[PDB]
Formats: structure tokens, C-alpha cells, sequence
């Protein structure tokens, strides 16, 4: 899957 | 709730102290506690909850394609789908106690742009986790549940914060990653990442430092999409 | 319990899945379920329970590590104390269902030297995980009920297994672990460690090459504790 | 803490 927002 | 009597200052304490120990699920419950305090949330009270969900949520996502890809390739006996479906079903249950308290009553009291704008993109993200295991009927639904929600918070995040904000920024990355994912949609996928970039960069020179590493960061993610995209 | 109308076969499996999906409370729950069977578990079984449950305590251990830092530091009101309590509790839940298993009935069931031993060394390891968060009661009781156990896997490990057999070689490893941090006896520690590495090199001699990969590993761990110690 | 036995 591409990747999505990480948390910050 | 279990949460019921326990300060709501205690409750964000521990859930603190939760994402220091690695306790994710604990953290979750925490916050699940605050917001039914019923008040709202600050900025920092916001990305707690996002934080502890988007970890229990993630866990369950990452078991979930781990044992999908187990049933796909066995396609032997019925436990491989039976353990699916109760990670499935786990799954499924997170994500609609995130959606409920988005509904029961964070965005209707959501009026500032920032905060609207951050809990229609957790809308946006939740629905599309369910989109992820959904089959068959309700799929297009649920597909359009967070489409619809997506859209509302860009329109928001247009009108509202500049090209840099993170939260637009962030919004921007995910509401693309449903356009390549889930709706079957590259080709929009790749235009909202490539101007979202563009925009913010033009916009880079009126930050601070500080705010600039932020936004560069998540700029540099798009960047990243684009190029395993193109 | 709640895994009783699960087949024995079908628990084993789905702990197998759990382990790859890494949802490892899942695992030690179809484990559990497995052992309550009442049938002997297999050198394969075994392994599962272990991993299962090391994985699921060490989670606990790590965050009750940080918590109990933060309360040491912080001496402010009741919340981090509370929660260290929690997890505490939990821990020793934890631990407490594993000796429960051990004692009903597998050990009183394991006559082969490499099961009782086994199953032993896991009884030292999860008092000694019961040690680390004791405080004055039961304190010695249970550093006794630790070392006692480790002590009788110990004497069976030497009569009736090879000084390079991996069971024998972990139980020193942690028997050792156990006289540096719980017992306050390093020189014991350093002993043991140093006789069982020498035993282990004397005898690799006999041993296959997939056999030899095995025991050099866990001598390469006890030489690591040994050069932390000295 | 000294390591203890990892997993196998
Ligand atoms: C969805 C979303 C977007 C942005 C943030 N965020 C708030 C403050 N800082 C950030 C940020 C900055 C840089 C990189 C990342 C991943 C987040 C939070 C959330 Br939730
Ligand atoms: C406590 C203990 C000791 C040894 C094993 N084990 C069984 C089979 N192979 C191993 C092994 C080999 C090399 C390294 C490690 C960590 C384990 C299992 C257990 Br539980």
C-alpha cells in the first residue's frame, strides 16, 4: 500500500 | 463510560503517560474518556487521540493483511478465514468507536477551521480503513462516506489555512492515498499530491523555521507518493 | 474457559497465524486455550506458548520500566503512580495465569527431562518477572519460589541433557540474569555463566551443523552478559 | 536489565 501521514 | 470517574486532566495525563509506555490501547481508552467528558478538545488533546487511535487502528490494519494474504494464498480448513474475520471485525469496531465519537459530538461543536478540518480528516481516514475491508454491499458507501468527508475538510482547508498548514498538508497526503487506494482514482491521486506540493512550496518563504521543517516534512512525503506513483 | 469450544488442532493453528499477524495477546490466549486441553503439549507447542507469553509480559515489563522511571523521578498528584499500579496489576495477572498453567497441570505431567525442564525454567522466569515489581511482602517468598524452580530444572538439565543443548544453555543464561538482578549475587552470576559457556565449548564437537548454530547463538549471549558483568 | 533469552 502506499504510505500514509506517520504521526508526528 | 469505564472512563466515567476519572478526571478529564487525569484521563490526558495518563494518556501521556500511555504513549510513553507504548500503551496504545490504554492511551486510546484515555481519550476516549476526555472526549466524552464533552467538552472540546485543544490542538494537543487532538493529536493524542489521533495518535493512540492511529496506533491500535494500524496494529489491527497490519494483522489484518498479514492473515488476508495467508487466506489468498491457501485459495485446508476454516481457520484462516474465521481469525480474518474476528481481526476484521476487531477492526471494524475501532474504527466505528472513533467515527461515533467524531459524530457524538466533536465535529457538530468543531468551529474553528483547524479543529473542523482535523476531525473530518480522522472521518475521512476512518472511513477509509473500513473501506479497506469492505465487500460487496455498503462498500460504495462507505467509499463515498469518505470521499465525502475528505471533500468537505479540503474545501475547508482551502478557504481557511494556508498552503503550509500541516494539518492541510496532511489531509491533502491522505485524501490522495484514497484517490490511489481505494477509488481506483490514480490519475486524481497524483494531480491533488502534485499541486498541494507546488502550492505549499511557493508558500514556504513566509514560515519560521520551525514551521518550515514541519511542512517540509510532510511536502517530502508527498514528493515520495509522486515518485512510487510515477 | 472462553477458547473451550475451540479444537485442540485448530488452537494450535491459530496461534501459528497470531505469531505472524504479531498479535501476540491472540497467541497466548489460543495457547492457553491449548493447554487447557489437559493433553501434554509437544517440543513445538511449547515453543509457541513461551513466545507467545514472553511477548505479551515483555510488552508489560517495558511499560511498567518507564512508568516506575517516572514516578522515581517525579519524587505532582496520584495519576503516574496509578498507572504504574495498573499495569503492575496486570503484569502480575499475566504472570500469575502462566504459573497457573504450569501448576494445572503441566509440569506434575512432564516426565521427559527436555519437557520438565522446560516448563521449569519458564515457572523461574515468570517469578522472577513477579521479583522485578515486588516490594517488602512475599518479596522473598517469591525470589525463593524463582530461584527454587530455576535450581530443579538446573539439577535435571545436568543429569540428563548435554552442556550444549539449547534449553540447558537458556536456563543458565536466565538462572544467571536471575542472580545478578534479583538475587543481588553477581559472582554467582558470573560463575554460572562462565561454566556453562566452557561446558558448552568442550562439547561442540558432537554436534551437527544446525545443532552447532543453535548453541553458539545462546553462548554468544551468555559471553555478551559475561563481558557487560566484567 | 542484562538480556535475558530472546525469542528462538
Ligand atoms: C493529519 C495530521 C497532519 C498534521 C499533523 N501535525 C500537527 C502538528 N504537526 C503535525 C505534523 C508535522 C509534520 C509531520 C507530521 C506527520 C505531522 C497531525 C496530523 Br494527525
Ligand atoms: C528457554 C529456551 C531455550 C532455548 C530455546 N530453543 C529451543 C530451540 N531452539 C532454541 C533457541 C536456539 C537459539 C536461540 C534461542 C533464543 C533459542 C527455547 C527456549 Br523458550
Amino acid at each position: 500500500r502506499t504510505p500514509s501521514l506517520p504521526t508526528p | 463510560g469505564a472512563m466515567g470517574s476519572m478526571e478529564r486532566a487525569s484521563l490526558i495525563q495518563k494518556a501521556k503517560l500511555a504513549e510513553q509506555a507504548e500503551r496504545y490501547e490504554d492511551m486510546a481508552a484515555f481519550m476516549k474518556g476526555a472526549v466524552e467528558k464533552g467538552e472540546e478538545l485543544s490542538c494537543e488533546e487532538r493529536n493524542l487521540l489521533s495518535v493512540a487511535y492511529k496506533n491500535v487502528v494500524g496494529g489491527q490494519r497490519a494483522a489484518w493483511r498479514v492473515l488476508s494474504s495467508i487466506e489468498q494464498k491457501s485459495n485446508k480448513g476454516p481457520e484462516v478465514r474465521e481469525y480474518r474475520e474476528k481481526v476484521e471485525t476487531e477492526l471494524q469496531g475501532v474504527c466505528d468507536t472513533v467515527l461515533g465519537l467524531l459524530d457524538s459530538h466533536l465535529i457538530k461543536e468543531a468551529g474553528d477551521a483547524e479543529s473542523r478540518v482535523f476531525y473530518l480528516k480522522m472521518k475521512g481516514d476512518y472511513y477509509r480503513y473500513l473501506a479497506e475491508v469492505a465487500t460487496g454491499d455498503d462498500k460504495k458507501r462507505i467509499i463515498d462516506s469518505a470521499r465525502s468527508a475528505y471533500q468537505e475538510a479540503m474545501d475547508i482547508s482551502k478557504k481557511e489555512m494556508p498552503p503550509t498548514n500541516p494539518i492541510r498538508l496532511g489531509l491533502a497526503l491522505n485524501f490522495s492515498v484514497f484517490h490511489y487506494e481505494i477509488a481506483n482514482s490514480p490519475e486524481e491521486a497524483i494531480s491533488l499530491a502534485k499541486t498541494t506540493f507546488d502550492e505549499a512550496m511557493a508558500d514556504l518563504h513566509t514560515l519560521s523555521e520551525d514551521s518550515y521543517k514541519d511542512s517540509t516534512l510532510i511536502m517530502q512525503l508527498l514528493r515520495d507518493n509522486l515518485t512510487l506513483w510515477t
